[PDB]
């Protein structure tokens, strides 16, 4: 499990908190993300 | 008249306290849902002061 997102539409309409731990960083950003149908991480 | 200040016009439910709303969805003020296009009871939620 590496992050989560928060929002009402997860479709770049609204706000959406993004939380991402990677390795050693953890990113929060709360940026208009134009989210996939299903967004996952590639290894 | 400037054009660069604007304020929410419509909104269904009341801000929480330190909220910030800026999303431009055309406002449905009837029972028939507004596609994206301004009409009657289908308006912009922002008007500027001018
Ligand atoms: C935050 O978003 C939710 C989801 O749209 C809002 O809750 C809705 O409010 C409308 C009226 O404004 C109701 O008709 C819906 O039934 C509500 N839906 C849910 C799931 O509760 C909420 O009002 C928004 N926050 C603010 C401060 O407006
Ligand atoms: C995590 O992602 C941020 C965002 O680009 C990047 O700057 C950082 O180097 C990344 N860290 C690792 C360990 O991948």
């Amino acid at each position: 499990i590496r992050g989560w997102i928060f929002g009402t539409t997860l479709d770049s309409k609204t706000q959406s908190l993004l939380i991402v731990n990677n390795a050693t960083n953890v990113v929060i950003k709360v940026c208009e993300f134009q989210f996939c149908n299903d967004p996952f991480l590639g290894v | 008249g400037n054009y660069n200040y604007l304020y929410r016009l419509f909104r269904k439910s009341n801000l929480k306290p330190f909220e910030r709303d800026i999303s431009t969805e055309i406002y449905q003020a009837g029972s028939t849902p507004c596609n994206g296009v301004e009409g009657f009871n289908c308006y912009f939620p922002l008007q500027s002061y001018g």
